[PDB]
RNA sequence: UAUGCCAGCUGGUGGAUUGCUCGGCUCAGGCGCUGAUGAAGGACGUGCCAAGCUGCGAUAAGCCAUGGGGAGCCGCACGGAGGCGAAGAACCAUGGAUUUCCGAAUGAGAAUCUCUAACAAUUGCUUCGCGCAAUGAGGAACCCCGAGAACUGAAACAUCUCAGUAUCGGGAGGAACAGAAAACGCAAUGUGAUGUCGUUAGUAACCGCGAGUGAACGCGAUACAGCCCAAACCGAAGCCCUCACGGGCAAUGUGGUGUCAGGGCUACCUCUCAUCAGCCGACCGUCUCGACGAAGUCUCUUGGAACAGAGCGUGAUACAGGGUGACAACCCCGUACUCGAGACCAGUACGACGUGCGGUAGUGCCAGAGUAGCGGGGGUUGGAUAUCCCUCGCGAAUAACGCAGGCAUCGACUGCGAAGGCUAAACACAACCUGAGACCGAUAGUGAACAAGUAGUGUGAACGAACGCUGCAAAGUACCCUCAGAAGGGAGGCGAAAUAGAGCAUGAAAUCAGUUGGCGAUCGAGCGACAGGGCAUACAAGGUCCCUCGACGAAUGAC
RNA sequence: GCAUGGCAAGUCUAACCGGAGUAUCCGGGGAGGCACAGGGAAACCGACAUGGCCGCAGGGCUUGCCCGAGGGCCGCCGUC
C-alpha cells in the first residue's frame, strides 16, 4: 500500500511503499502473551526472612497443663504458624522463578503482528485513542529526528490532527490502593508513540503520555502497551523502512 | 477456575480421610521403599546385567537411509550431478564427532546415485546398484578384512 | 476454549458454510479442529502424494508439512502449511487455505480428506 | 530517589545548612526581573505577602525564621490566645511571597545579583 | 408488674476496620580490612537546670585549620533563664588537637580499682642494652587448614544414608584458595597454567548392586601471563645497620651464571626487543557527592484552607518522586540538559631506563630420596584392580634415566620431567555507601516503626515483650461559680470540627449504664425453617394490598 | 499426562557477547539437548516414501455402486 510522507509543516510531500509487515495479520493472543513475558520478566525476586518466627526455643509443655500443646516461651506462644509472631507457613520465597520464557519466533510474531495492528485507522481508534486522520501510522521526514523543543513537536502533532491524544494523555489517575505507599501513587493513559531511526526523539519523549523509540528495538510492549494492539504511532522516513526487516 | 482453587471449605482437599494425608507411611516409604516387598509391583526386576566397555574404546558411527539422499537430490544442487553424485560425508549432520559415516538401505532410490562413504550396508549397496547406480569406499572405507 | 482469534473464526465459516452450502467436509473438519490440537493432523507430503489424485481437491483438517516427495499436481488445502511444504507443491501443484477452499466450493464436492 | 518514604525522610532530617532551601519563597515580578531568579531564601529582613492561607492578602515584614521547622513568622499574622494573647501563626514560605528584600548583608546581595548562584 | 427475655436508640468500654507510614523484608550496583602509634567492646564521666538516647573525653553535645554554607544558631527536645553569630556562627567536607579507666591489655595485682619503672609472654636482628622490630585481639558473612556427631532415610536395622552436614580448634585477605604439566589421552599430523559459569550428565563409576551416591576429559563462555631458585661453571666480585666513623652477616657459600624455547663447559654464528629489575604514570568507565536549572500562584463558584469545578494562559532535552491547610509539570524541593569534585579502576595500561634473546657442533659436567615404587592396617572418594590421604614396615634409577596414558609384568608408541618457589585478572560474602520493588503495612513485616536486645526472668550459660496517628495552626481552654482541691464538675473561650481536649483520626464486636418497642410472676427447654395472626414503625432507598362482581379456568369434581 | 500457542523433519538455545530506552528490551550465541532407526550383554549388524483385504467419516455416481485418509486384520522388512 502507500504511505503518505509529511513534512515539519504537516504538509504532504511524495509518498513511500508501506513495507509488508504492516500487513501482518493481528493476533492480539500472541501480542498480549509477549507483553505479559515482557512484564513478567522485569519483576523482581522478594520473600520473607527465611528465619522470621523460628528465633526462639519455645517449647510445647505437652499434656498436663490443660493446654493446647502449643510450643511457648516465657508463657508466650511462638513459632508455630497459628501462634501471633510465629512463622509464615507458605511465605514469598526468593527462590521462585518468577520469570516467563517465549521462543524467539513467537515473540518476533507478536512484533510484526503489534507492526500491523498500528496501520488499522479502526484498531487504532478502539484501542482508545483521539485523533482526526484517516492514514495512519503516521510517517515523517527524517528531518523530524533534528527538532529539539517539545513545543515544535506538538505545533507538528496539532498540524497533523494527532495533538488530541497527548490531550487525552495530559491527565494522571491518582491511583486507588497502597502502591501509593511504595510509590506508584500516579497512572496515565498512554499517547503516541514516536518510532526514530538514530536515536529516541528527544523533543517528544516528554509529551503526555508519549513513549519514543527506535526502530532497531522497538518492542511489543511500545506498540501495544498492556497487549493492546494499535498504538498511534509516528515512524520516521526512515524509520518506517527499517522496520520492514523487523 | 482450577481444581486447587475450589479447595478452601473442602476440609481435606481431596485427601478422603483427614487421617490420611500424614507422613511418608501413607507412600508406603521414602522414595523408592518397598520396590522389592509391598510395592514390588511396576519395578523392573533386581539384579545385574551384562558389562559395558570403556567409553574410549567405542566407536560412533554416524548413519543415515538411502532414501534421505534420494528424497534431496535435486535439492542438493550444491552436489555432483554427472551421467547424480555425492560424498554423503559432507551431507550427513555430526559426521564430525562421529567415528565415520555409514548408510543404510531403508526405503527405496530412483535415480541412478554414485555414492562415496565410509560404509554400506548389504540392503544401501544392492538398492544403489539397482536403480543403475554405484557404491564407492572411502580411504577409511579401506578397514575391511 | 481456543485462543487463536483466527483458527476460532475459520472454524465459524467452516459452519456457515456446511450449513447453508450443502457441503459436509466443511462441517466435519470443523468438528476436528474444535478437538484438542493433538488430535489435529500433522501430514507430510510423502501421504497426499500416495492417496491424492488430479481435480480432487485435497483437504488437511490440520497442518501440512514437507517431509517426502509430492508430483502428483493437486490443490491442497489445509489450516496452514509449513514454509517446505507450501513451496514443494506450489513446484507441482498448488497450496491453498481453507479459507480460500470455503469459497471456491462452498458445496466440498469432489474433495478428499487425507490425515 | 523516587520513593516516597524515602524522599520525605531526606527533607525532615536534612542538616541545617540544607534545610535553607525548604524557606524560600516566590520572588515579585518586578524582583525576578531585578535578579534574575523566581525565589529567594526569606530572610527575617524581607517584606513579603501571603498568597494562600486565611490570611491570603495581606502583606507584612518577615519576623522570624525557623529552620528546623522550616517556618516563618510574618507580622501582623497570628492568633488570638485564651488568655487574649497574640502569638505568630506559623506559615511556610510556600504560600508566600516576597515583594522587599533586606539586603544589609554584603554577600546575601553579591548572591542575589550574580548569575551564577542564587540567594 | 418486680426479678427478667429479644431487638434497637443515646452514652460508655474495647481497639477491630478503613485510611496513613519515620520501620521492615528482598533484589541490585559500588566498596571493603582494623589493632601495642593500645583496636573493637565495655565502664565511668561530660550540659545553666539533664533521668533516657545521641555526641564527646578532665580541652568531655565539644577545641583548631582549609574549603563549602549562610543569617541565623545553642542535638533528639517545641521550657525557663541566659548566651553565641557580619571578628561570618549554625551546619557539611577534608585534615589536625584533645581523647579518663577496664579492655589483646603487655611492670605487678584487682569484679573497671590499686601497688613499686616496666614491649608481660614468645621470637628475629643485635651496638647482646627491650637498642631496632615482629606476634597477640576485632570483624556481617565470605576463605583456607585441622577435629567431626546424631536425630533421619533405608518404611525395622549393622554397611550405606543424613554428611564431611551441625558443632569444635587454628589461621589469612579484601577477597581467599588454585596456578604455568613427571597434564590431557574426542589416540591425535590433536589440546596446552588456574579458578568460575553453561554443558557434558544423573552419563561413567559406587552401592545389604537395596535405598541411595555420583565425577572427569572435551566443548561453549568469562578472564588471560608468565616466571624465580637448587645444581653444574665461577668463588668474596655480596648483603644488612649507621649521616659518618664503625659494627654485623657470609667459604657450613653472600654474590654471578642458570632453570626443557634444558642448562653449564669448549669452538664458533648471529643477535639483543624474550625475560627480569627499577622509573614514570593515566584516559575512558563505574559508584557517590555537589553547582546551575524552564513555566500561573490569574478570574468566578464551593471551602476553615484550592492542590476542586468552570474559564483564561504558560514551560517541557524538565509530564520521575516529594512538600505545601484537598487531585499541583508551571507555589517550594527536585527532575531533563550541562558542569565540577572525591573514590575505585591502579602504582594497573602506555611510555621509557638497564639487562641481553636465539642458533650449530662437541662433551655420559648438572638437574630436588626415606622420595618413585612395594607390602600391612585404616580413612576418604564416583574412582571401580583403575581416587585422594594417614599410619607401620620395606625401598630405586640418574636423562644412555625416570614418571604418566583408568589391572599386573615385558616390549613398542605417544605425552611428560615428581620429590624446591612465586604469580595479576575473571568467581565468594555483604559489614559499609547508594539504588530498586506485581514484597509487608503496626497481632503484618525484623524480636525491635515506640525506652529494643529496651522493661522484665534466670546463679549462670541464656531467655525477652507490649506500646505508631490532636489540629491548618497550640489557637493545648482566659475569666467566674463549686470543691479539702493545679483534682473533678458547672458556665464559658478557641477551631470547619472538642462526639479532634491530650495513649486526643476513624471507633466494629463481645459487653455495660440508661432508655424505647414487643413478651411477662399458671408455666417447658437446639433458641429456628416454612404458614398464618397481635402489637410496634418520620422521610429516604421497595409499592403494593383488600372486598363485590365479571372473564379465563389444569387435574379434580358435587349437593 | 493434559489444554492452549509458535516452528516443523526438525526444534530450543545455555553461559556469555554487542546495542540500548541499561535488571525490561533488540540483535547475536546451536555449546549442547531432545527428535530424525532399531536390535544386541558385546562384537556387530541394520528397517514397508505401501503388497493384499475389511471399512467409519467424507467424496463421487446414472442412488444400490464405486473412491475410500484415519482406523482394523494381514503380509513383508531390521535385529537377538
Ligand atoms: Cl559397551
Ligand atoms: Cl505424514
Ligand atoms: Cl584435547
Ligand atoms: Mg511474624
Ligand atoms: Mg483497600
Ligand atoms: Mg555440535
Ligand atoms: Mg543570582
Ligand atoms: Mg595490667
Ligand atoms: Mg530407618
Ligand atoms: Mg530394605
Ligand atoms: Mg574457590
Ligand atoms: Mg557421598
Ligand atoms: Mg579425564
Ligand atoms: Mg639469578
Ligand atoms: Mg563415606
Ligand atoms: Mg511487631
Ligand atoms: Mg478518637
Ligand atoms: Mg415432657
Ligand atoms: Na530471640
Ligand atoms: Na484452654
Ligand atoms: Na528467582
Ligand atoms: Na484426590
Ligand atoms: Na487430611
Ligand atoms: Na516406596
Ligand atoms: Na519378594
Ligand atoms: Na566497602
Ligand atoms: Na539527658
Ligand atoms: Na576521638
Ligand atoms: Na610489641
Ligand atoms: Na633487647
Ligand atoms: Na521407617
Ligand atoms: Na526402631
Ligand atoms: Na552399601
Ligand atoms: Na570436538
Ligand atoms: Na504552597
Ligand atoms: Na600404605
Ligand atoms: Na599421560
Ligand atoms: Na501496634
Ligand atoms: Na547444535
Amino acid at each position: 500500500m502507500q504511505a503518505t510522507i509529511y513534512d515539519l509543516d504537516g504538509n504532504t510531500d511524495g509518498e513511500v511503499d508501506l513495507p509488508d509487515v504492516f500487513e501482518t495479520p493481528v493476533r492480539s493472543d500472541l501480542i498480549g502473551k509477549a507483553v505479559r513475558a515482557a512484564q513478567a520478566n522485569r519483576k523482581q525476586d522478594y520473600g520473607s526472612d527465611e528465619y522470621a518466627g523460628l528465633r526462639t526455643p519455645a517449647e510445647s509443655f505437652g499434656s498436663g497443663r490443660g493446654q493446647a500443646h502449643v510450643p511457648k516461651l516465657d508463657g508466650r506462644a511462638r513459632r508455630v504458624p497459628q501462634a501471633v509472631k510465629g512463622r509464615s507457613a507458605h511465605p514469598p520465597k526468593t527462590e521462585k522463578d518468577r520469570s516467563l520464557d517465549l521462543n524467539d519466533k513467537e515473540r518476533q510474531l507478536a512484533v510484526r503482528s503489534a507492526l500491523a495492528a498500528t496501520a488499522d485507522a479502526d484498531l487504532v481508534a478502539d484501542r482508545g485513542h483521539e485523533f482526526d486522520r484517516d492514514e495512519v501510522p503516521v510517517v515523517v521526514s527524517d528531518d523530524f529526528e533534528d527538532l529539539v523543543k517539545t513545543q515544535e513537536v506538538v505545533s507538528l502533532l496539532e498540524a497533523l490532527d494527532v495533538h488530541a491524544d497527548i490531550d487525552r494523555a495530559d491527565e494522571t489517575k491518582i491511583k486507588a490502593g497502597q502502591g501509593s505507599a511504595r510509590g506508584r501513587k500516579y497512572r496515565r493513559p498512554a499517547s503516541i508513540l514516536f518510532v526514530t531511526s538514530d536515536e529516541p526523539s528527544t523533543a517528544a519523549r516528554n509529551l503526555a503520555g508519549a513513549d519514543v523509540a527506535t526502530a532497531s528495538e522497538v518492542n511489543t510492549e511500545d506498540l501495544a502497551p498492556g497487549g493492546a494492539p494499535g498504538r498511534l504511532t509516528v515512524f520516521t522516513e526512515s524509520a518506517l523502512a527499517e522496520v520492514a526487516e523487523r | 477456575t482450577s481444581k486447587k482453587k475450589r479447595q478452601r471449605g473442602s476440609r481435606t482437599h481431596g485427601g478422603g480421610s483427614h487421617k490420611n494425608r500424614r507422613g511418608a507411611g501413607h507412600r508406603g516409604g521414602r522414595g523408592d521403599a518397598g520396590r522389592d516387598k509391598h510395592e514390588f509391583h511396576n519395578h523392573e526386576p533386581l539384579g545385574k546385567s551384562g558389562f559395558k566397555r570403556p567409553q574410549k574404546v567405542q566407536e560412533e558411527a554416524a548413519t543415515i537411509d538411502v532414501r534421505e539422499i534420494d528424497e534431496n537430490v535435486t535439492l542438493l544442487a550444491a552436489d555432483d550431478v554427472a551421467e547424480f553424485r555425492v560424498d554423503v560425508r559432507d551431507v550427513v549432520e555430526e559426521a564430525d564427532d562421529a567415528d565415520y559415516v555409514k548408510v543404510l538401505g531403508a526405503g527405496q532410490v530412483r535415480h541412478e546415485l554414485t555414492l562415496i562413504a565410509d560404509d554400506f550396508s548389504e540392503g544401501a549397496r544392492e538398492k544403489v546398484e539397482g536403480a543403475g547406480g554405484s557404491v564407492e569406499l572411502t580411504d577409511l572405507g579401506e578397514e575391511r578384512q | 476454549s481456543k485462543t487463536n482469534p483466527r483458527l476460532s473464526s475459520l472454524i465459524a465459516d467452516l459452519k456457515s458454510a456446511a450449513r447453508s452450502s450443502g457441503g459436509a467436509v466443511w462441517g466435519d473438519v470443523a468438528e476436528r479442529l474444535e478437538k484438542p490440537r493433538r488430535t489435529h493432523a500433522e501430514v507430510n507430503l510423502g501421504r497426499i502424494e500416495r492417496y491424492a489424485q488430479e481435480d480432487e481437491t485435497v483437504v488437511v483438517p490440520g497442518k501440512v508439512l514437507g517431509s517426502g516427495v509430492l508430483q502428483k499436481d493437486v490443490t491442497v488445502a489445509a489450516v496452514d502449511f509449513s514454509g517446505t511444504a507450501e513451496t514443494k507443491i506450489d513446484q507441482v501443484g498448488e497450496a491453498v487455505s481453507l479459507e480460500q477452499a470455503i469459497e471456491n466450493n462452498p458445496e466440498g464436492s469432489h474433495v478428499r480428506v487425507i490425515r | 530517589s523516587k520513593q516516597p518514604d524515602k524522599q520525605r525522610k531526606s527533607q525532615r532530617r536534612a542538616p541545617l545548612h540544607e534545610r535553607h532551601k525548604q524557606v524560600r519563597a516566590t520572588l515579585s515580578a518586578d524582583l525576578r526581573e531585578e535578579y534574575g531568579q523566581r525565589n529567594v531564601r526569606v530572610n527575617a529582613g524581607d517584606t513579603v505577602e501571603v498568597l494562600r492561607g486565611d490570611f491570603a492578602g495581606e502583606e507584612g515584614e518577615v519576623i522570624n525564621v525557623d529552620l528546623d521547622k522550616a517556618v516563618i513568622h510574618v507580622e501582623d499574622v497570628t492568633l488570638e490566645k485564651t488568655d487574649g494573647e497574640e502569638v505568630p501563626r506559623p506559615l511556610d514560605t510556600s504560600n508566600v511571597r516576597v515583594t522587599d528584600l533586606d539586603l544589609e548583608d554584603e554577600k546575601r546581595e553579591a548572591r542575589l545579583e550574580s548569575e551564577d548562584d542564587s540567594a
